[PDB]
């Protein structure tokens, strides 16, 4: 339904107003049961996160539970790791820059509660580097914790030992994928690796590894502090808990707030946020979970509601749960042209696919946007779209075919036009 | 004397068959001939050589003109093109 | 205001604090 | 035009021949270029199928025009790359209109 | 030829000749390639 | 014990655990087209050319490092697989620079073949191609890498069967070149295997240019003399000279390679 | 990297003289037997073919690669 | 693609198996192309008897032959594949 | 991507780490697993950047002797990742973020401004090598659409005009308050609060017990 309230929700410290310090953490009582949970054990914080329903905050929404349980299992002789990715690259996130920069505390604890929970020795966190300033604000936190000895030997009075570091990114979207945080962190080039041998089997380092989206590392704590039945109220069935959500572009008031998952969508611009600029008719189409999940228009709007199993019944992925919104002021053939050409700078090339398909995408895109390209070249770039949706190394290429779906399925009568206005003018 | 400086060495008897008759040669050597032609001066990084005459020339090729000390030729005609 | 040594000068004020190597 | 004889030495003329007509072996020029050494066609092995004008990709082997070209000893028919460059040259005017009349249809 | 001229290439011949079968002018056929087996010469110097 | 049984097609073999579908379709006998997959050379899945359908599976799973699984059937030649090849050579020959009259690797092409028994008839890409600076890596292998289909196989071999660690991919996206940085030539023994195991004629053999191409070479089976580790090889006569020394595999003395100096 | 032509088993006559040709420099052989390669499916079909036609054999047994263990995850080992 | 109608292959399937029953003695194999063309294979002593059945049966006549020839496979232990081909 | 050898950026340029550097270099080495330092080839080679922003071949090799990996591994991490300059970079190098969500603000509108502003087009930079004018992707803080990032900091939710203001100040004086130059904070709702309009929780607050 939707409608959270303040004092139900997570990240008081959003929007700042309340010291990102220790200080201003403590009177939020952040770190208040940490070391009561981690001496519960890995198992008890495990389950929890199961009883939670959490999915995965990050990209895909994969059971968090299960995931991290992936690496419950005994240690063979090698450390395992946590690896928190804030890479924050889907465009349209800015969901993670608040966290680590508002209230990187919450993430510290989330790194020590969720580090039992799987036994990691030690977590890495991946800051994109673009985010200078982001960072010097978390180490500042986390050297506040040690010295604290909230983390470190003698955690938070747990026998548990947990170290915490930053890691510089350096300007890559990609290096937010799973398999290639790794190598980035490894110090190799940043190129995804297959899944086969799965992240928790060969980890980083080939030690067992997990990795989660920071806002996942985040609500750990809390959801331990109120049970996994208390957040799992708040969402729709499977999809549960409150989601942040970021509305960017056409909107009245572009703002992150985190609010009930499952909230419909109409209703997110209009009470949250602001308004659709121009009016809710001036609504020609919106991309739910950032510029990887396919847009969708209008009419099938309002009818939908932010919930990741609505979205896929939708065709759409609430992903990032990033709100872009399109008014009927902007030539969406080049608003998606540039998202094409986002992939075409950004892919690491190392899979086929992907490195031709989107450059070919990107091609035949920037005609659409002139018109030169003839009518029939719009299904061709359909089939294109597939061929890289299932044969890509990793989802990349899943995520550049999405919105040139999107676009020839609802907007293909629009396309034609643009065909047809430059066929006339000759 | 020929294209490849092929003459026959002056004991060869195959140059018996040159006697009283003409060794056939082209005065218009390929390897000279495509040097008068001038380095094409183009404005963008990669340019094609049709072949001249579309259909009626060699198959389509990019070169990358980006090597600032040298000139892309192509692999077909031979022509020079430089950035 | 932050220094272009911030983040690795405070991360080795820091390696004090960092536990013992694997 | 420029006076770059066509031929690259792909030798698929050699790989399509019929009649093993063809013979051509080759080596990268001083100039870099792909060229041929020695391009063979034996004519009295060659049963003038044209398929060799068909095959070349930059079209250097053509079926030229002209049909008189009997010759008293059987050595003159076989014909090395100066004979066929010449025949080229001489007959070039004719090819190449012929050429420009049929290659839609091709 | 007259009213469609054709097109010159500053390689085509300007003087096309007949058959030169029986005149000496007739192409004798003669392989293009090169040597392929250089050969040791012996040393010219004596020992 | 330790013998899985996976259906090729409904063939039930039977394989360690730990071999990989490719694996699983070549003890049946069929053969997954490959580019990136060489058998003494890491997996890198980087072609992605060698998609097959497990039944009952969602996706096409990558063969050549996929670990096979109890049960599978590989469905090769699944109607999903074609198109699942038919669509990936469409892109390997996009940006492909159409130079097959210049590349002697003419008939030893294991991309056009490769599409031109498991590819499409035609082309759509109406737009532009790319080109990439050639490099001259050295006085034995010629780069013309606008060939390259990024494969790299010769980034493993010039790490992993010889230890050069120089060759590198450098860059992301559609420009990403698999050529030395700075110009620093590729000077190891072993070097010339490079050529042989690059599948694209992008660098090959210099001195070996353009003499000949490979329908015409009659190949004899012979020893090599200039090492004592007595290398197998092929040496490929035209008309009665060597034209090129190649390798032939013998498991025990030269598993598919040979020295610079013996080719 | 295909195998297609690794499966029949062929038997090939010694290899004899190919001098150059005088006027044209075409290789030239006397041999008729050298361009003949017959084809036999299996080494004992082959075997009989030599015996009954009188030529001389020596067979060289088919050695094919032998297995390899490969996995993705060995390249990502925490000690190689 | 060709057009392929399964009448003939199904009228050719079965004229082999009649074939074959009535000259049990000496048919090996009888296999339909998928070309719909039959191709009963004899024991070499059947010569004689299985043309003359087709030559002259009321439900099988087969007037001329087309034509007489003899792959020849050396790898098969028998050399020669003598074909006839009848109308 | 290929670095032929100029009088300028080559190894003759020789490449060391300040005394004071090479301490920092050891931390970033000791947070990776011991046996592990070419995991900090990235770290390490921000430092040379840091140190140089040219980053010439010469630092890369450098980097790679410091860390004892491949040369070519450093020379892969630097033409991969793209926040490594590989060649001059203007003191300001102000880039500008031209993604939809940006662009859907009017991203275009600054850029535009700057290029005259700068009196240099984008991919190039200015005569005192004081500005280097990029149009680079996503930078996060989209929600802020409007918005650039000059060297480190971000400036956000800007205004043509603000950009103007931004450079004067960058071009005479140092440190323009980097930041949003809007009165929202940070990333709320612009208007007013949709929530967290009321003071934050206490310690232990609807806890289960233990
Ligand atoms: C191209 C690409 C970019 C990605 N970028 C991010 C990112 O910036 N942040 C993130 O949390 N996950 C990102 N992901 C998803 C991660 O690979 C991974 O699935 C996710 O971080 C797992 O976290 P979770 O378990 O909390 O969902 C990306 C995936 C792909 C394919
Ligand atoms: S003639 Fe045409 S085909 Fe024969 S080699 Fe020269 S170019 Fe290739
Ligand atoms: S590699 Fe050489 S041969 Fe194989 S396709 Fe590309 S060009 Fe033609
Ligand atoms: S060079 Fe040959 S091997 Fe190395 S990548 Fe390009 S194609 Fe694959
Ligand atoms: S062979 Fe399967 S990935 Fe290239
Ligand atoms: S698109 Fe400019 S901030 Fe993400
Ligand atoms: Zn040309």
């Amino acid at each position: 339904f939707g409608s959270l309230k303040d004092e139900d929700r997570i990240f008081t410290n959003l929007y700042g107003r309340h010291d990102w310090r220790l200080k201003g953490a403590l009177r939020r009582g952040d770190w208040y049961k940490t070391k009561e949970i981690l001496l519960k054990g890995p198992d008890w914080i495990l389950g929890e996160m199961k009883t939670s329903g959490l999915r995965g905050r990050g990209g895909a929404g994969f059971p968090t539970g299960l995931k991290w349980s992936f690496m419950n299992k005994p240690s063979d002789g090698r450390p395992k790791y946590l690896v928190v990715n804030a890479d924050e690259g889907e465009p349209g996130t800015c969901k993670d820059r608040e966290i680590m920069r508002h209230d990187p505390h919450k993430l510290v604890e989330g790194c020590l509660v969720g580090g039992r929970a799987m036994g990691a020795r030690a977590a890495y966190i991946y800051i994109r580097g673009e985010f200078y300033n982001e960072a010097s604000n978390l180490q500042v936190a986390i050297r506040e914790a040690y010295e604290a000895g909230l983390i470190g030997k003698n955690a938070c009075g747990s026998d548990y030992d947990f170290d915490v570091f930053v890691v510089r990114g350096a300007g890559a979207y990609i290096c937010g994928e799973e398999t290639a945080l790794i190598e980035s962190i490894e110090g190799k080039q940043g190129k995804p690796r297959l899944k086969p041998p799965f992240p928790a089997d060969v980890g980083v380092f080939g030690c067992p590894t997990t990795v989660a989206n920071v806002e996942t590392v985040a609500v750990s704590p809390t959801i331990c502090r109120r049970g996994g039945t208390w957040f799992a109220g708040f969402g729709r069935e499977r999809n549960s808990g409150t989601k942040l959500f970021n509305i960017s572009g056409h909107v009245n008031h572009p703002c992150t707030v985190e609010e009930e998952m499952s909230v419909p969508l109409k209703e997110l611009i209009e009470k949250h946020a602001g308004g659709v600029t121009g009016g809710w008719d001036n609504l020609l189409a919106v991309i739910p979970g950032g510029s990887s999940t396919p847009l969708i228009p209008k009419s099938v709007c309002e009818t939908v509601l932010m919930d990741f199993d609505a979205l896929v019944q939708a065709q759409t992925g609430l992903g990032t749960a990033a709100v872009i919104v399109m008014d009927r002021s902007t030539d969406i053939v080049k608003a998606i042209a540039r998202l094409i050409e986002f992939y075409k700078h950004e892919s690491c090339g190392q899979c086929t696919p992907c490195r031709e398909g989107v450059d070919w995408m990107n091609k035949v895109m920037a005609r659409f946007v002139k018109g030169d390209a003839r009518p029939a070249e719009i299904d061709s770039l359909w089939e294109i779209s597939k061929q890289i949706e299932g044969h890509t190394i990793c989802a990349l290429g899943d995520g550049a075919a999405w919105p040139v779906q999107g676009l020839i399925r609802h907007f293909r009568p629009e396309l034609e036009d643009r065909m047809q206005r430059f066929a006339q003018q000759h | 004397i020929t294209h490849t400086g092929q003459v026959y060495d002056e004991k060869d008897y195959r140059r018996v068959r040159f006697v009283d008759r003409q060794k056939e040669v082209n005065e218009n050597f390929a390897i000279d001939l495509i040097a008068q032609q001038p380095v094409n001066e183009v404005e963008h990084r990669i340019i094609a050589c049709d072949g001249g005459g579309g259909a009626l020339g060699h198959p389509k090729v990019y070169i990358n003109l980006d090597k600032e000390t040298k000139t892309g030729t192509c692999g077909y005609c031979g022509l020079q093109f430089k950035q | 205001d932050y220094n272009t040594y911030t983040f690795l000068d405070l991360n080795l004020d820091l390696s004090k604090f960092r536990l013992p190597q694997p | 035009p420029s006076g770059e004889e066509r031929c690259i030495a792909c030798k698929l003329c050699e790989a399509i021949c019929p009649a093993q007509a063809i013979t051509i072996e080759a080596e990268p020029r001083a100039d870099g270029s792909r060229r041929t050494t020695r391009y063979d066609i034996d004519m009295t092995k060659c049963i003038y199928c044209g398929f060799c004008q068909e095959a070349c990709p930059v079209d250097a082997i053509v079926e030229g025009p002209n049909f008189e070209f009997s010759t008293e000893t059987h050595e003159e028919l076989l014909y090395n790359k100066e004979k066929l460059l010449n025949n080229g040259d001489k007959w070039e005017a004719e090819i190449a209109a012929n050429i420009q009349a049929d290659y839609l249809y091709r | 030829p007259t009213t469609n001229p054709p097109t010159a290439r500053k390689f085509i011949w300007t003087n096309h000749k007949f058959n030169v079968s029986a005149t000496p002018e007739q192409y004798v056929p003669y392989s293009t390639t090169r040597k392929k087996i250089h050969e040791w010469v012996p040393p010219s110097t004596p020992y | 014990s330790n013998l899985i049984e996976v259906f090729v097609d409904g063939q039930s073999v039977m394989v360690e655990p730990g071999t990989t579908v490719l694996q699983a379709c070549e003890k049946v006998g069929m053969q997954i087209p490959r580019f990136c997959y060489h058998e003494r050379l890491s997996v890198a899945g980087n072609c992605r050319m060698c998609l097959v359908e497990i039944e009952k599976a969602p996706k096409v799973v990558a063969a050549c490092a996929m670990p096979v699984m109890k049960g599978w059937n590989i469905l090769t030649n699944s109607e999903k697989s074609k198109k699942a090849r038919e669509g990936v050579m469409e892109f390997l020959l996009a940006n492909h620079p159409l130079d097959c009259p210049i590349c002697d690797q003419g008939g030893e092409c294991d991309l056009q073949d490769q599409s031109m028994m498991f590819g499409s008839d035609r082309s759509r890409f109406l737009e532009g191609k790319r080109a990439v600076e050639d490099k001259n890596i050295g006085p034995l292998v010629k780069t013309i890498m606008t060939r390259c289909i990024q494969c790299t196989r010769c980034i493993r071999f010039a790490s992993e069967i010889a230890g050069v660690d120089d060759l590198g991919t450098t860059g992301r996206g559609n420009d990403m070149q698999v050529g030395t940085y700075i110009e620093k030539m590729f000077m190891s023994e072993l070097s010339g295997n490079v050529i042989d195991i690059c599948p694209v004629g992008a660098l090959t053999s210099k001195p070996y240019a353009f003499t000949a191409r490979p329908w015409e070479t009659r190949k004899t089976e012979s020893i090599d003399v200039m090492d004592a580790v007595g290398s197998n090889i092929v040496v490929s006569t035209r008309t009665g000279e060597v034209m090129r020394i190649l390798p032939r595999m013998h498991e025990d003395i030269n598993e598919e390679w040979i020295s610079d100096k013996t080719r | 990297s295909g195998v297609n032509n690794t499966k029949k088993w062929k038997m090939e006559f010694d290899t004899r003289e190919r001098w150059e040709n005088p006027l044209m420099g075409w290789a030239s052989t006397a041999d008729p037997l050298s361009n003949m390669v017959l084809t036999f499916s299996a080494k004992e079909d082959a075997i009989a073919f030599a015996e009954k036609n009188g030529w001389s054999y020596d067979v060289e047994e088919k050695k094919v690669p032998k297995p390899k263990s490969k996995s993705y995850g060995a390249n990502f080992s925490w000690n190689k | 693609v060709r057009p392929r109608s399964d009448v003939t292959h199904k009228q050719l399937s079965a004229f082999g198996e009649y074939v074959a029953e009535i000259l049990p003695k000496y048919v090996q194999q009888v296999q339909v192309s998928c070309l719909d063309e039959l191709e009963i294979c004899i024991h070499p002593d059947g010569v004689i008897p299985t043309l003359t059945f087709l030559r002259d049966h009321t439900n099988a006549q087969f007037k001329s032959l087309a034509d007489l020839t003899a792959v020849d496979v050396p790898t098969r232990q028998n050399r020669f594949e003598i074909v006839y081909n009848l109308l | 991507f290929v670095h032929r050898d100029t009088p300028e950026n080559n190894p003759d340029t020789p490449f060391d780490f300040t005394p004071e550097n090479y301490k920092r270099i050891e931390a970033i080495v000791k947070n990776y697993p011991e046996g592990h330092q070419a995991a900090a080839v990235l770290p390490v080679l921000d430092l040379a950047q840091r140190q140089n922003g040219w980053l010439p071949i010469s630092a890369m090799n450098k980097v790679a002797e410091v860390l004892q990996v491949p040369p070519m591994r450093v020379y892969e991490v630097a033409t991969f990742y793209t926040m490594y300059n590989r060649k001059p970079v203007g003191k300001y190098h102000i880039q500008v973020c031209t993604t939809t969500p940006c662009m859907l603000r009017d991203s275009d509108s600054i850029l535009e401004t700057l290029q005259r502003k700068l009196g240099i087009k984008v991919g190039e930079t200015t005569p005192d090598k004081l500005f280097t004018l990029i149009e680079v992707e996503c930078l996060g803080a989209c929600v802020n659409a409007p918005m650039v990032q000059i060297n480190d900091n971000y400036y956000e939710d800007l205004t043509p005009k603000d950009i103007e203001e931004i450079i004067d100040e960058l071009k005479a004086g140092k440190v323009p308050k980097p930041g949003p130059r809007s009165g929202r904070f940070c990333c709320e709702p612009a208007g007013g609060l949709t929530s967290l309009t009321e003071p934050p929780k206490g310690p232990g607050f609807g806890v289960q017990a233990g």
